[PDB]
RNA sequence: CUCGA
DNA sequence: GCATCCGTGAGTCGAGG
DNA sequence: GTTGTGGGAGCTGTCACGGATGC
């Protein structure tokens, strides 16, 4: 479900959107951050791990 | 719609949609109520009558009951202590700070002595010592410095079972441990670091029947304990009996806890030996795995392994209890000498005063407050620092675990911390996970367990009856959530509700299954954390950083409350205790920059002295200003004067800055920050920093120093600012290097240079022969001399041995924001100032308004703290004001929350609570109806962006930029404090290397990894030079200086003194080390220039 | 002891 | 014949008091 | 010169490893 929402996000975003431009150009950051910012963070770890 | 309870508190409109069914408790109660228990004040009497049984006993009363009566071995005499009373306080707080005293009160007790064979009963009032006292703000004053007693986390007494797995076949192996209030412990029956102990060799059972054990009778199990734990002595029949009877049955040695006894009796049975039988049955029936267990006389106990981090088995010992335990230690050390004197002296001639030596109790209290890891230098950079410091909980210290024996599971957020210990506020460094802060609404209970409040739920009906539950009680119930839909009359609208159960897991249960409900969202948060707008929009790393950095803001000369905040600023400022608050409602009778007098209605006068330009423990400036005018009618609790970081009663840790979010010419590259020079010209980030230089004239071998304005061969002009005493004059501007207090130190005759010898001979000089040891101002420091304090041995001023005079110069400096300074928002978005641009080349809006701060875009998205962006948008809204169009109805986006937020004047004060308040849709809506500027121009569009001009070329920037208003704090990390260089300075007498630290004008350390780096380059000569003629070559370095001064090449390097010292240490280890030539014996290590 | 990278 | 008990490792550089 | 009664504070929430020792 997380990967699907990330995919829908990457589709909906215009490619000149600044949050996309900054990641794609290789400037800084990955798309997992784009996905947790808009979309959903997904599963989070346990105190055990 | 917040702050209605506090009179005069400004009107901060709140986006919240939930009613607050419970106000914040006394944010210092964690400290006060503890100390008031320790002392037995009427406050605590009433507070225990309201929520406690009828027989209360304070800390000192309890210590006395436990100690009474001091009895002779023959039972011939008995001493009994009772009725602890306090006199008034010795000296006020400011007086104790000034004189370097300890705020304290004399402690008195009634000591009744009885001789059982003479009937003589001579009662007496004995004095126990100067008991240090807790101030209004919840601190102590020791040696004139203010200190906090941080609550400690420790395992409450009781028995605990766990389930390990053996390295044999992964078999489920049970184990147990009994932690006592006092004494030794045991495990399964291994006891006191002596393993190989069969559980059946000391007395349906699965393995209890299997015990392997070969013995019968009671002498075998009695002798085995003396032969297995008391070695160095033959096996006897009486000594083992005596030790076994004095081990756990004896109450003097083994102190059965009260909290511990409660926990254990709750674990086994309502009503020692019974306990040990129940424990053996528990371990057995846990090795089996049965749900419940039936013990003789006791019933209804679940067979389960206990969690060591659960807040129902992990207590904290507040200041009261730490003090109580130190007092108990002192009291036992006194009782020892009391009995030891009862023995020797004659009866009927010994009064309570004659056999009661208080020296050990005084020494115990002193050692506690002066060496305990839990009596800490009060963090008081600003009010929030101190407020969180008092509410803090740490697990290190004497009695807890070790900073190195504390693994990672200790530092993990346990689900029972919900509403008790905030999960965000904790250090980033080594102490992470070990130091938390008490949750906002949390409250400690008599047993040291952290309780939290919940609203009672009766038939799916949220009531107003609040109840405080501990971790255990909470686990046993189902707690609804705070943001749960509720209709008026307390009725859940949805068919089911989200809730939390004992397993630390969430569920969606029908409404009729809920027991309690959260009192409010953010119930889990701490004070600092509760002040981050849009917290839920920030990742826990940057939020933790934001809390920690709020606790580092420096007070500014002029403080400005945040344009957009939470609801916590007011209550935080008030409880913190750095604002003056009207203790009694009246009318301001007089107001000055110095004091404020209020005439109560009953004719009473009360007056408050304003702290004016006070130096804090960390150099920040504590300076109060009144906010009342003569003739003003003030209600009780109303704020009378603002403190260091407060504005009209609200925590104002920073300023509202016009921010533009866009990369600007790289000067904000990689987290740097660009500031408009306005912030310098208008002192928007200027702060006051007050340092205290100190110097004493004392007794030396060659005589006694003297504080004198007459210093050897100093220019009359240099002393131009010294008074007749040799002390700088008040209001004098001191640059770095100037004299602050002249002082000469007796110099020996052998030290006089040949030049000085001849000078004193020819001109017939006197025999003073002193050295200039005057107190000069250290590098990178300057300012106006605020103050001068002086203490003379001549006068009746108490000083240490051999210390004649002692003067302290208090110097203030105004620090303007500068390149290098560290700023940050409330969202963990830190950065140093890369450049401060002229206002003219700052990007500016259409109306020429130049932005104040440029925050690089590249920094926002990866840190997961868009909270700052939402804050920027709402801040621009608040700076411009708005009017939602109501004609034809209220739009759907503004329908839900907005009540009096439908319109707002420019510079409106709004609060967006955490986990409630401003919703994204509502933010956008407000952004649509921004009011225009003077000329009716809307400058920020509905996206929150605006065109901007390049103040450098003149051309506009091609694309709209997000501009807004952001709250920026000046964190206490300033270049003026961190710049430091050294060409040559003092060295250590032991290693002969440069001293370390700026304060000592030290040198930088070229560490081992740096030498690795240097080698990797192959810079042999650089590494040698760094390690020989810059550090240790005692002749090489002076040669190098001499060669640089005379334009000569740098000499060849010699031998590091540290090597000679290593050789000497080896030798002292009986190791014969020796340096050898190519073909030779050991080389040895160890005038004409002067005559020239 | 707390804190900074 | 080996099983335990012990003794050794566990990042660097900076600031106060 | 000491002549009636007499066991203390401390860990005490670390882990992973390799090799004398000791029954």
């Amino acid at each position: 479900a997380t990967d699907e929402v990330g995919q829908a996000l990457r589709e909906h975003y215009p490619d000149d959107n600044p949050i996309i431009t900054i990641v794609d150009s290789g400037a800084t950051g990955n798309f997992t951050q784009t996905r947790t910012l808009a979309g959903m963070k997904g599963l989070v770890t346990n105190p055990k791990g | 719609s917040s702050n209605n309870s506090v009179p005069g508190a400004p009107n901060r409109v709140s986006f919240a949609k939930l009613r607050e069914p419970l106000e914040v408790p006394g944010l210092l109660d964690v400290q006060t109520d503890s100390f008031e228990w320790l002392i037995g004040s009427p406050r605590w009497r009433e507070s225990a009558a309201e929520r406690g049984d009828v027989n209360p006993v304070g800390g000192l009363e309890e210590v006395l009951y436990e100690l009474s009566p001091i009895e002779d071995f023959s039972g011939s005499m008995s001493l009994s202590f009772s009725d602890p009373r306090f006199d008034d306080v010795k000296a006020p707080v400011d007086e104790c700070k000034d004189k370097d005293m300890t705020y304290a009160a004399p402690l008195f007790v009634t000591a009744e002595f009885i001789n059982n064979n003479t009937g003589e009963i001579k009662s007496q009032t004995v004095f126990m010592g100067d008991f240090p006292m807790m101030t209004e703000k919840g601190t102590f004053i020791i040696n004139g410095t203010e200190r906090v007693v941080v609550s400690q986390l420790v395992r409450s007494p009781g028995v605990y079972f766990d389930e390990t797995i053996d390295k044999s076949t992964d078999k489920t192996l049970h184990s147990v441990k009994v932690i006592p209030s006092r004494g030794a412990w045991l495990e399964f029956v291994r006891i006191d670091r002596k393993r190989r102990q069969p559980v059946t060799v000391l007395l349906f059972s699965e393995i209890m029947r299997s015990t392997k054990d070969n013995t019968v009778g009671t002498d075998e199990a009695l002798l085995d304990i003396y032969r297995k734990l008391r070695p160095g002595e033959p096996p006897t029949k009486e000594s083992a009996q005596t030790l076994l009877e004095n081990l756990f049955f004896k109450e003097k040695r083994y102190d059965l806890a009260r909290v511990g006894r409660y926990k254990v009796n709750k674990k086994l049975g309502l009503h020692t030996e019974e306990d040990v039988v129940a424990t053996i049955e528990y371990l057995v029936r846990l090795h089996e795995g049965q749900t419940t267990m039936t013990v003789p006389g006791g019933v209804e106990v679940p067979v389960e392994t206990d969690d060591i981090d659960h807040f129902g088995n992990r207590r904290l010992r507040t200041v009261g209890e730490l003090i109580q335990n130190q007092i108990r230690v002192g009291m036992s050390r006194m009782e020892r000498v009391v009995r030891e004197r009862m023995t020797t002296q004659d009866v009927e001639a010994i009064t309570p005063q004659t056999l009661i030596n208080i020296r050990p109790v005084v020494a115990a209290i002193k050692e506690f407050f002066g060496t305990s890891q839990l009596s800490q230098f009060m963090d008081q950079n600003n009010p929030l620092s101190g407020l969180t410091h008092k509410r803090r909980l740490s697990a290190l210290g004497p009695g807890g675990l070790s900073r190195e024996r504390a693994g990672l599971e200790v530092r993990d957020v346990h689900p029972s911390h919900y509403g008790r210990m905030c999960p965000i506020e904790t250090p980033e460094g080594p102490n992470i996970g070990l130091i938390g802060s008490l949750s906002v609404y949390a409250r400690v209970n008599p047993f040291g367990f952290i309780e939290t409040p919940y609203r009672k739920v009766v038939d799916g009906v949220v009531s107003d009856e609040i109840v405080y539950l501990t971790a255990d009680e909470e686990d046993r119930h189902v707690v609804a959530q705070a943001n749960s839909p509720i209709d008026a009359d307390g009725r859940f609208v949805e068919p089911r509700v989200l809730v939390r159960r004992k397993a630390g897991e969430v569920e969606y249960v029908p409404s009729s299954e809920v027991d309690y409900m959260d009192v409010s969202p953010r119930q889990m948060v701490s004070v600092a954390t509760a002040m981050i707008p849009f917290l839920e929009h920030d990742d826990a790393n940057r939020a933790l950083m934001g809390a920690n950095m709020q606790r580092q803001a420096v007070p500014l000369v002029r403080s400005e409350a945040p344009l957009v905040g939470t609801g916590m600023e007011l209550r935080a400022a008030i409880d913190a205790g750095d604002v003056v608050v009207a203790e009694e409602s009246g009318v301001i009778e007089e107001v000055s920059a110095d004091y404020i007098t209020v005439m109560h209605d009953n004719g009473t006068r009360r007056t408050y002295r304003m702290r004016k330009f006070a130096r804090s423990n960390h150099g920040t400036c504590a300076n109060q200003c009144p906010i009342v005018d003569a003739g003003d009618r003030v209600e009780a609790g109303q704020v009378i004067a603002d403190g260091p970081c407060t504005d009209d009663g609200e925590m104002a840790l920073g300023k509202n800055l016009l921010v533009a979010i866009m990369p600007w010419e790289g000067h904000n590259y990689e987290d740097a920050i660009i500031l408009s020079n306005r912030l310098v010209e208008e002192d928007v980030l200027t702060s006051i920093h007050i340092e205290e230089h100190e110097i004493d004239a004392r007794d030396t071998k060659l005589g006694a120093e003297e504080i004198t304005r007459d210093i050897p061969n100093i220019s009359d002009e240099v002393l131009a600012d010294l008074d007749e005493r040799g002390i700088v004059r008040i209001g004098a501007e001191v640059r770095d290097g100037d004299i602050l207090v002249g002082k000469v130190t007796p110099k020996g005759e052998t030290e006089l240079t040949p030049e000085e010898r001849l000078l004193r001979a020819i001109f017939g000089e006197k025999a003073r022969e002193v050295r200039d040891t005057s107190l000069k101002v250290p590098h990178g420091e300057s300012g106006k001399v605020i103050g001068i304090r002086v203490f003379s041995r001549e006068d009746e001023d108490e000083l240490p041995a051999g210390v004649n005079e002692l003067v302290r110069v208090y110097v203030a400096q105004k620090r303007k924001i500068s390149d290098g300074d560290k700023l940050a928002g409330r969202h963990g978005n830190k950065g140093v100032i890369g450049k401060i641009l002229p206002v003219e080349d700052m990007p500016f809006l259409a109306d020429g308004t130049p932005v104040d701060i440029i925050l690089n875009t590249h920094g926002v998205p990866r840190r997961m703290n868009i909270g700052q962006i939402l804050e920027t948008h709402l801040g621009w809204c608040a700076h411009s004001g708005w009017k939602v169009d109501a004609a034809k109805g209220v739009p759907d986006w503004a329908a839900r929350l907005p009540d009096e937020l439908l319109e707002a004047q420019p510079n409106a004060i709004v609060s967006t609570p955490v986990f409630d308040g401003a919703q994204e849709a509502e933010l956008q809506g407000l952004l649509s109806c921004t009011l225009p500027n003077r000329d009716g121009d809307v400058l920020v569009d509905a996206d929150g962006k605006a065109m901007l001009f390049d103040g450098r070329s003149g051309e506009p920037f091609p694309y709209p930029v997000t501009v807004g208003y952001m709250y920026i704090m000046k964190l206490h990390h300033l270049v003026d404090d961190k710049i430091h260089a050294r060409s040559t300075g003092p060295y250590s007498m032991i290693t002969q290397q440069p001293l370390g630290g700026k304060a000592q004008f030290g040198g930088q350390r070229f560490g081992e990894m740096e030498c690795w780096a240097m080698q990797a380059y192959g810079a042999a000569y650089t590494l040698q030079e760094l390690l020989t003629i810059k550090s240790d070559d005692t002749v090489g370095r002076v040669k190098v200086y001499e060669a640089i001064v005379k334009g000569e090449n740098i000499p060849e390097p010699g031998i590091p003194e540290s090597f000679k010292v290593l050789l000497k240490e080896l030798q002292s280890l009986c190791l014969n080390v020796e340096v050898l030539s190519s073909d030779g014996a050991a080389i040895e290590l160890r005038l004409e220039r002067a005559a020239a």
